[PDB]
């Protein structure tokens, strides 16, 4: 019951949230967890292998992945399972992909079986493996979500908790009222039933897609979201109103528990920050002016780096309307100025710099900070690596909420570990988003084959034809023609064709953010809050 | 696996070393003062465990040295082998 993990540099960090999401597993918990790295343990990370419960469920050897002696030595062919990782912090990003893919070939031929897990920093380097049986994308979905982030709010934190296993455990504190109703669908989860029939795969065999996410919300308060016909095995968002389920096809869902256990411009702009162009950001701006968006509403973007833009991205983005060329970092009041980020409206920023470690992501949080003092009105984003520093970054000389946050997130670290990262102001607010948070997607994909697609089709990214976009809409004074959430849902999609999922909520102390995901549809609706629906019309 | 190769040597030895004095203590005693067998293997237990009871002991002339020579021989060969064992500890430290 042998399961592999390979690393080029280990740190509390990576280790820690593996382990404490690994073990979530009711089902596979017991293995022999083997780590494989070229360099010694740190002080640090060699003192969490002397914990009297984790000591026997985790074999630590030194070597590497290329040698075939020290392959031999984890005894992979009977190991169940295959890990590879790609370290973050880097001087170079290009040579760590290097160092990962080649690893995937050493693994592959050693035992040409097993399932094979892998990170990949650059999407140009995507298209090496190709063989393997699951692979998670950094830049495209990084870029991808952050795109995403300038229609709807948020859009981070939703996915994140999304993919992240929780009991509910977290909303029962009962500090307040809202923070109670938040945690509370944080443990919220996505699901699978195909089979058979269950408590909910019967009601209709043979009505339509749309009437069975009606009367799921009536009995459980589950939502189904795609079915995958038995043919091709190709996953759908929202099947149109047109199609139709049977005994045996696919259901996707989400819920709370698993369901056998119960020159000057127009419109708003939008301006970037990176280090260097790749074949990154070609993927960033997908989303931003797709086919399903309108010529109405497109904000046009503007690119600030601070090296020259690179031969490539040229021929790679003059296909577009609206982009152009401006230069210098985040410092500068004057080079922020020359663009009108007073007329513009969200700030995009994606940087980093190449002794301690969380320390690494310093030299953003500042640059960033002083905006929040110099534009009360404004909206902003932001990426770092450790999701420990979150809370850290827009703090007031005096909150209550902000600062007697502190005793919430320890008060959930000490009963049990999942997420002790959620309560933080900034972080619900969608304001902040991590790296490695969609790591554990990876981990946790080992027991779901149905995580990692259904990610990309809800960002942009992959479209097989039958699909659909992730849209949102505000909420306001005719809509409140609707008392609450149930109401509003079956009211919503006897017209056309969108599912909910989660709300959007806002008070004062400019002010605060929420997001419930699945929420009971007993709950009711102010006048500025928003909605994640699922809209396919490409195709009929 | 050299633990077990040490662990086997020290093991080897106490087992050579026990041998030694029975078959030592066997052919002399057994003149003036006759001493069953497992008498002896108390002895040589009872000398390389450094406690030294005193009930029976050598009252001749040669009796006592040969006792004495496999002593001190083996209070030299005793910590080569525990400094032996030491070592390997140290590279499984390592």
């Amino acid at each position: 019951k042998h399961v592999v993990l390979c690393v080029s540099s280990l740190k509390i960090d990576l280790l820690m949230d593996f382990l404490n999401e690994f073990y979530a597993h009711p089902r596979l918990q017991d293995y022999y967890v083997v780590i494989l790295c070229p360099t010694e343990m740190d002080i640090q990370v060699r003192r969490v292998l002397q914990i009297p419960l984790w000591s026997q469920r985790v074999i630590y050897l030194q070597g590497s992945a290329l040698k075939d002696q020290d392959l031999m030595r984890a005894k992979m062919d009977n190991g169940e399972a295959c890990f590879i990782l790609s370290s973050r912090n880097e001087v170079d990003r290009t040579a760590a992909d290097h160092q990962t893919i080649l690893r995937a070939w050493a693994v592959k031929d050693f035992a040409p079986n097993c399932p094979l897990y892998v990170q990949i920093l650059k999407p140009e380097n995507k298209f090496h493996v190709k063989f393997a049986d699951h692979v998670v994308c950094e830049e495209e979905c990084k870029y991808a979500m952050l795109a995403l982030n300038c229609v709807c709010p948020a859009t981070s934190t939703l996915i994140t908790l999304l993919v992240h296993t929780s009991r509910g455990q977290e909303g029962q504190e009962s500090p307040e009222q809202w923070q109670r109703m938040y945690g509370r669908c944080s443990g919220n989860e996505v699901y699978h039933i195909r089979m058979g029939d269950s408590k909910f795969f019967m009601e209709y065999e043979g009505k339509s897609f749309t009437y069975a996410a009606f009367h799921a919300h009536k009995k459980y308060g589950v939502c189904l979201i795609g079915i995958r016909r038995e043919e091709n095995k190709s996953i759908l968002l929202n099947p149109g109103p047109r199609h139709i389920m049977a005994a045996s096809d696919t259901c996707f869902y989400i819920n709370i528990t698993k369901e056998e256990n119960s020159y000057g411009f127009k419109n708003k702009l939008i301006i970037v920050s990176a280090e260097t162009a790749g074949n990154g950001l070609y993927n960033f701006i997908v989303p931003l002016r797709a086919y399903y968006r309108s010529r109405k509403e497109l904000n046009p973007i503007v690119l600030l780096l601070d090296n020259k833009p690179e031969h490539h991205f040229l021929e790679a983005i003059c296909c577009f309307p609206m982009v152009y060329y401006m230069e210098g970092t985040i410092d500068n009041l004057d080079s922020l100025l020359q663009c009108g980020i007073i007329y513009a409206d969200n700030l995009v920023v994606v940087d980093k710099e190449s002794e301690e470690d969380y320390m690494a992501d310093a030299k953003t949080i500042v640059n960033v900070q002083t905006m929040f003092r110099l534009f009360p009105s404004l909206s902003i984003i932001t990426e770092l690596t450790h999701p420990s520093n979150m809370r850290f970054m827009q703090f007031r000389a005096k909150d209550s909420y902000s600062l007697a946050l502190s005793k919430l997130e320890k008060k959930e670290r000490e009963n049990g570990s999942n997420l002790a990262f959620m309560f933080r102001l900034p972080f619900a607010a969608g304001r902040v988003f991590s790296i490695s948070m969609l790591d554990t997607l990876l981990y946790q994909s080992f027991v779901k084959d149905y995580m990692i697609t259904i990610t990309r089709l809800l960002l942009g990214l992959d479209t097989t034809p039958g699909s659909g976009y992730l849209c949102a809409m505000k909420i306001t004074e005719d809509d409140l023609w609707i008392r609450t959430y149930g109401r509003l849902f079956q009211k919503l999609c006897s017209s056309s064709a969108e599912i909910p999922i989660g709300i959007y909520r806002t008070e004062s102390h400019n002010t605060l953010s929420y997001v419930l995901i699945n929420p009971p549809p007993d709950t009711r609706l102010e006048l500025n809050d928003i909605v994640y629906l699922i809209r396919s019309d490409p195709l009929a | 696996s050299a633990m077990f190769n040490q662990v086997l040597i020290l093991i080897c030895t106490l087992l050579c070393l026990v041998f030694t004095g029975t078959c030592g203590i066997q052919h002399l005693e057994r003149a003036g003062e006759k001493l069953s067998l497992f008498k002896s293997f108390y002895f040589c237990i009872v000398t390389f465990s450094t406690v030294g009871y005193g009930d029976v002991t050598p009252k001749i002339w040669p009796s006592q040295l040969l006792v004495v020579i496999m002593i001190c021989v083996a209070l030299v060969v005793l910590p080569l082998q525990f400094e032996e064992l030491v070592y390997l500890w140290m590279e499984r430290q390592k």
